[PDB]
């Protein structure tokens, strides 16, 4: 490893370049600060741009008349008078934009003409040019839009949309939470004998499409009243509602029976209790009561009367079906409790029902129309109109008509609709720099209630599902099969390893001020295998604006410290780009470049060679400080061929030879060999490399076993060494330096040492690198216990080496019984625990008895054991399996009880003198 | 009124709406029955 | 919808009522075919 790499002469060749560098510090608190301060000033702009869009937006409706009849109206009707504008292809959306013309989206569930629709049309024109403005005032902006009270939409910049396409505005994610306040939600389902047949699948549809409404500061908890009233839920108290917890009642709501004697009294009387409590968390907000019964002959005064004196808890009542029972009393029941009693016909009333309970709890915001416009940002989810990760930013509108002149005032009340500006993340994360910082730091956000912006495993394809059961017996060969529109809300907790550290770094920074902690973790290795142990310095601050998110930068200790590059002799620089032209791939190697950013450029979908020659023809046209870079690092890996692998040439032994440097240099020596890298060329998303730099000592990687293709005896396993560099007291670590061992060549050493028993040559992470006796010669790289369980369930439990059992929340499997599917996941990874390398143990499984010593290699990545036998009597338990197995999410009925510590918001509108409800009806 | 009792429950989206589920819903449903008129439906309905 | 100005455009029928397998029709007056309006149209009606 020392003479096939030249990694002490890689040493020699930083060492002897004392010029050409300034190694600078990170100071982190530093770059926090500054971090802090930009992406406050990203939120500043854009959060404006809502206000011109809501005081712009209201000026108009107070000036429209309401013209009747229609012979004049001409926008864009964005699903196919009408315009077709023209299109020019752009990358900031990856779609065809118009910059000119504003769309519409009209769901189609709605629409004639209409003296509704078409009327508000009319007024929302001249919202144009405040869109118009916004764009010449800043460029950058993704998709304003204005979102409304009966279903439109529109949006500037004007794509065409994206084969039913249900998307109603009125129950998306961000309209929600800009039209309403918390909700301590309660939801009783009468299931008495009068509900059987058609009254029993609409309220199995109708709750399981309430439950979509919510956000994740709502609660709820269903109660089915009864004889008895009871929570067929598993839960007992209220919820958090995350998307997990939502899905635990939809099992709960579709096993419901129904049989036996309304009550309503014993219902009630379980219901406000439940409300009750202010023991275990709560939104403490507006509290809503939800009773879907079919009808039945009581005003239930007597309850009303022992519980809302204060008329603190409004109820909605919904009735369903067609049944011809009363809906008397229920008319009653809200009316008087500030409700606003709604009927559900049959399927497909079902969506158009449960949106407008939003728009009566806005009541208390219409009447507080001062403080009201605060930027509530939604968390995280997939654009519909396909454009990543994106964050919203919404303020509500409001119908002031009537405002210091007053007037009669009937609709004083109701608001318009929800301005929206959505933020992509990629658009924050060209704001945090992640190419100086030593590719296992990066930068990482918090939302209050404990849930992520930035941890770079956010990867799209939505979460968390149990096991993701499909019958293709019930499916037609027809119909779209709805795409989730399931927000992406990780846990902190489920993104990273939990730990007690970890647990107080979450519940200080979620709310608190500054602070910096440095310990010892288990960090899980990308695409996981392998799980290290070593240290971290991290801090984090809020943000000085607003508190809906907070900063937090992780830094490995070896990283305080980078290399600036700076040349100013110009040739110099320009021989080392004459290294990079692909003129030289058998004088250097072939040359690889990572995807990165400057000026003018493209991504390479694997074609390297075409980014390489495009990168090639930037500085021939310059003939900034990652341009600076590269440069720099050309050389240095170039005189590791000239003056060290220049004078091998083709050695009796390593079959390909590899360094990897930060900057996005990755050379391979013979080039022919080299052809076959099959890995990731981008170095901070690169496995091995990270995984070198938290080793002080030599890491051996088993590839993988059939994995697609001739990763083999082709192939070999992998070498290498971190590169440490003594600047005048400082430590800094580059390069990585990688040798391919020819692996026959490997046996042919591990064979003539035998002859001067049974015996496997074995790694951290249980994968077989290689062993005598020939059956094991082809697993080469499958984890051991696949091989032998008996041993190695044996070898964990009389230690080293151990195993945490995390789940992934991101992973895409292969539906069951009863295409791709993501669902949640198990992944075991080994590691080791204990030192004192000298085990030995004698193993009796049963009726026969055999021989441990399992010795760990020194300065290096091995376990080597010696057992013998096989031949003896067998001894097939069961198997270790590794790799990902499909199961379960955790418990969700004791993860519950001892909950997770967050925190609420700070509103929480209610209860006007004002109001005045009289309406329902 | 006693042998049906609204049964009728079925859990579907079809109308099967010669139901017995009042009094004088029934009567009218028997008085179909007389005529002679789409008996099946109501049958077909009892037995299902 | 009930009335003349408020049903067109398209809506969602679903075969059986399970709330994803759900198609599109357009929706219109469907004058009843035995109406009652006048009574050279009335006597064709209580003929049958
Ligand atoms: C396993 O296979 C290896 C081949 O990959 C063998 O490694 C070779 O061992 C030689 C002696 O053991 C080394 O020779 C030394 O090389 C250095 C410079 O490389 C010279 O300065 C030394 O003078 C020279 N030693 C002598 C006595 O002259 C080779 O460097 C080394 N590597 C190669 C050829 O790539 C291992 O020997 C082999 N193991 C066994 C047990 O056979
Ligand atoms: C909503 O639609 C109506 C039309 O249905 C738009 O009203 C139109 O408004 C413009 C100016 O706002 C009027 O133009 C003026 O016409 C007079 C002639 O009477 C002319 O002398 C003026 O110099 C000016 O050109 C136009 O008459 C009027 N249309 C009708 C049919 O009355 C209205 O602008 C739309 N709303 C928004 C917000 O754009
Ligand atoms: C914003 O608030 C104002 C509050 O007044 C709303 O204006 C009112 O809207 C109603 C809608 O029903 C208008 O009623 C209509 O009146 C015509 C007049 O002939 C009648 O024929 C119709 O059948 C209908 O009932 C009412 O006139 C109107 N008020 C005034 C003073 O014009 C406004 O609509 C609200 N905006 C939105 C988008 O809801
Ligand atoms: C949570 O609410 C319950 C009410 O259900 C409270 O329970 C009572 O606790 C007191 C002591 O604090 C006992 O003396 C009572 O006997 C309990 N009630 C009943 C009905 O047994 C409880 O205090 C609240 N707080 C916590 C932290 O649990
Ligand atoms: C928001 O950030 C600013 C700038 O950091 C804070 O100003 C700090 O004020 C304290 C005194 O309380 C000084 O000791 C610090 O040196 C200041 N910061 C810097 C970077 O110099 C300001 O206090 C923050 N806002 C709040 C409310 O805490
Ligand atoms: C990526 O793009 C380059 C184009 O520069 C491809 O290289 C060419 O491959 C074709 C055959 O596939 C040869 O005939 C050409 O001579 C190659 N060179 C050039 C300059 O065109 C490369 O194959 C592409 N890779 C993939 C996977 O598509
Ligand atoms: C994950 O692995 C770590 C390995 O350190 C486990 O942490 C140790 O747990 C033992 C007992 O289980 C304690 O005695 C040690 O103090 C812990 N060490 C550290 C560094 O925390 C942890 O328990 C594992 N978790 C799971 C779920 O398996
Ligand atoms: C926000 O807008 C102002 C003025 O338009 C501009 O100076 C500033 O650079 C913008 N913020 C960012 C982060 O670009
Ligand atoms: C109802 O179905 C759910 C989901 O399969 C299951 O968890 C529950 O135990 C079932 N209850 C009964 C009584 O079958
Ligand atoms: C982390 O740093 C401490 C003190 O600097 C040191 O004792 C410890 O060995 C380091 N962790 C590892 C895994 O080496
Ligand atoms: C892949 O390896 C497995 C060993 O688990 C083997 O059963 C399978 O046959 C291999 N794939 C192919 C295509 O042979
Ligand atoms: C393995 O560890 C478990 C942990 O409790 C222990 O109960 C068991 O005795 C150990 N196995 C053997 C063979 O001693
Ligand atoms: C190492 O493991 C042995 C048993 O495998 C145990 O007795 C010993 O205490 C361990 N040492 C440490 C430092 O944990
Ligand atoms: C167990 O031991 C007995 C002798 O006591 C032997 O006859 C038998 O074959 C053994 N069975 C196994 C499964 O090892
Ligand atoms: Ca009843």
């Amino acid at each position: 490893a020392k003479t096939a790499s030249g990694v002490h002469q890689l040493v020699d060749i930083y060492e002897k370049y004392q010029d050409l560098y300034t190694v600078e510090p990170n100071n982190a608190r530093q770059l926090v600060e500054i971090a802090a301060r930009d992406i406050e000033k990203l939120l500043s702009n854009r959060s404006k741009a809502l206000v011109r869009l809501a005081l712009e937006a209201e000026k108009v409706q107070a000036a429209h008349q309401w013209r009747e009849d229609f012979a004049s109206v001409v926008y864009y009707n964005a699903k196919d008078q009408r315009i077709k504008p023209v299109f020019i292809d752009d990358a900031n959306f990856r779609r065809q934009v118009s910059y000119q013309h504003a769309a519409v989206h009209i769901p189609t569930d709605i629409y004639e003409g209409s003296t509704i629709v078409l009327n508000e049309l009319n007024w929302t024109s001249a919202l144009d040019d405040v869109f118009k403005k916004n764009r010449e005032e800043d460029p950058s902006l993704l998709w304003q839009v204005f979102g409304s009270a009966t279903g439109l939409a529109r949006y500037y910049p004007a794509s065409p949309w994206v084969k039913i396409d249900l998307y109603d505005v009125r129950r998306r994610p961000w309209y929600i939470q800009g039209a309403a306040s918390p909700k301590d939600m309660l939801i009783l389902v009468d299931v008495s004998g009068s509900v059987s047949g058609l009254t029993l699948k609409l309220i199995r549809t109708s709750v399981s499409e309430m439950l979509e409404t919510l956000s994740d500061d709502d609660f709820v908890n269903v109660a089915s009243f009864n004889s008895n009233a009871q929570d067929v839920s598993c839960f007992q108290h209220l919820v958090q509602a995350n998307v997990r917890n939502k899905k635990v009642l939809k099992d709960a709501v579709n096993n419901i029976t129904a049989k036996g004697i309304t009550d309503y009294k014993k219902g009630f009387s379980f219901a406000f209790e439940q409300l009750l409590n202010y023991n275990v968390s709560r939104a403490n907000c507006n509290k809503i009561i939800m009773l879907f019964t079919d009808g039945g002959e009581e005003r239930a005064q007597e309850i009303f009367a022992k519980y809302n004196k204060d008329k603190k808890v409004r109820v909605f009542t919904f009735s369903v079906g067609q049944h011809n029972y009363d809906r008397g009393p229920i008319q009653w029941m809200a009316c008087e409790n500030k409700g606003y009693y709604y009927e559900i016909p049959s399927i497909g009333a079902i969506r158009i029902n449960t949106q407008e309970y939003l728009d009566v709890l806005g009541r208390p915001m219409v009447l507080a129309g001062d403080k009201a416009k605060q930027v509530q940002w939604t968390n995280v989810y997939l654009d519909a109109l396909e454009l990543g990760l994106v964050i919203t930013g919404t303020l509500p509108v409001f119908n002031i008509t009537g405002q210091f002149e007053n007037k009669t005032n009937l609709k004083n009340q109701l608001i318009l609709g929800v301005m929206g500006v959505d933020v992509s993340l990629e658009d924050i994360k060209r704001l945090t720099p992640r190419f100086t910082l030593c590719p296992n730091g990066y930068y990482f956000a918090i939302d209050p209630n404990g849930y992520v912006l930035l941890h770079p495993n956010l990867q799209p394809k939505p979460i968390g599902v149990g096991i993701p059961t499909i019958n293709l017996r019930k499916r037609r060969p027809n119909v779209q099969n709805p795409k989730s529109q399931e927000p992406v809300t990780l846990d902190f907790l489920d993104a990273e390893l939990e730990n007690d550290i970890k647990v107080e770094i979450r519940n200080k920074m979620i709310d608190g001020e500054s602070g910096e902690k440095t310990f010892r973790t288990l960090v899980k290795s990308q695409d996981e295998r392998y799980i290290d142990k070593g240290n971290r310095t991290y801090t984090w601050t809020p943000v000085n604006g607003t508190d809906y998110s907070s900063l937090a930068l992780v830094l490995p200790t070896y990283s305080f410290y980078y290399i600036k590059a700076k040349i100013e002799e110009t040739i110099t620089q320009a021989r080392y780009s004459e290294t990079l032209k692909p003129d030289n791939f058998e004088e250097s190697g072939y040359t690889f470049l990572a995807p990165r950013d400057y000026c003018s450029d493209l991504k390479p979908s694997d074609n390297n060679t075409e980014f390489l020659l495009n990168f090639n023809e930037f500085i021939d046209r310059k003939t900034t400080d990652l341009i600076n870079r590269v440069l720099l690092d050309a050389g240095f890996t170039n005189e590791l061929v000239q003056n060290y692998w220049s004078k091998q040439k083709n050695i009796k032994g390593v079959k390909a030879r590899f360094v990897v440097t930060d900057g996005g240099i990755t050379r391979v020596y013979p080039k022919e060999a080299g052809e076959n890298w099959q890995e990731n060329p981008e170095t901070y998303e690169d496995s091995f490399y990270k995984r070198s730099l938290d080793n002080d000592n030599y890491v051996f990687t088993a590839p993988y076993f059939n994995k697609s293709g001739p990763g083999a005896y082709e192939s070999g396993i992998m070498v290498s060494k971190a590169v440490e560099i003594y600047i005048q007291g400082k430590l800094l670590k580059p390069a990585v330096v990688g040798i391919k061992i020819d692996v026959n060549s490997w046996i042919e050493n591990f064979t003539k040492t035998s002859i001067r028993m049974d015996c496997v040559i074995l790694d951290d992470g249980g994968f077989l690198l290689m062993a005598n006796h020939d059956d094991y010669t082809n697993q080469i790289g499958r984890f051991f216990g696949e091989i032998d369980p008996s041993l190695m369930r044996h070898l964990v439990n009389i230690s080293v080496y151990a195993f945490n059992k995390s789940y992934d929340y991101q992973s895409v499997c292969e539906p069951g019984a009863a295409s791709k599917q993501s669902c949640i996941t198990e992944q075991t990874q080994y590691f080791f625990d204990n030192d004192s390398k000298s085990f030995s143990g004698v193993l009796d499984c049963g009726n026969c008895s055999r021989i441990f010593h399992v010795e760990k290699l020194m300065n290096t990545n091995l376990i080597f054991i010696m057992v013998e036998s096989k031949g003896t009597c067998p001894c097939d338990t069961r198997l270790l399996i590794q790799a990902e197995q499909t199961s379960d999410g955790p418990d969700p009925c004791d993860m519950v009880k001892q909950p997770r510590y967050r925190k609420g918001p700070d509103v929480c509108f209610d209860n006007n003198v004002l109001e005045d409800y009289t309406d329902c009806x | 009124m006693q042998l049906f009792g609204g049964r009728y429950d079925f859990e579907d989206t079809e109308v099967r709406r010669s139901n017995f589920d009042n009094f004088p819903q029934a009567l009218i449903s028997v008085f179909q029955v007389l005529t002679g008129e789409d008996w099946n439906s109501v049958m077909y309905n009892g037995i299902m | 919808k009930m009335t003349e100005e408020e049903c067109r455009g398209y809506y969602y029928v679903y075969k059986d009522g399970d709330p994803t397998q759900m198609e599109l029709r357009p929706r219109q007056w469907i004058h009843n075919d035995f109406h009652f309006d006048n009574v050279l149209s009335a006597m064709m009606s209580l003929f049958t």
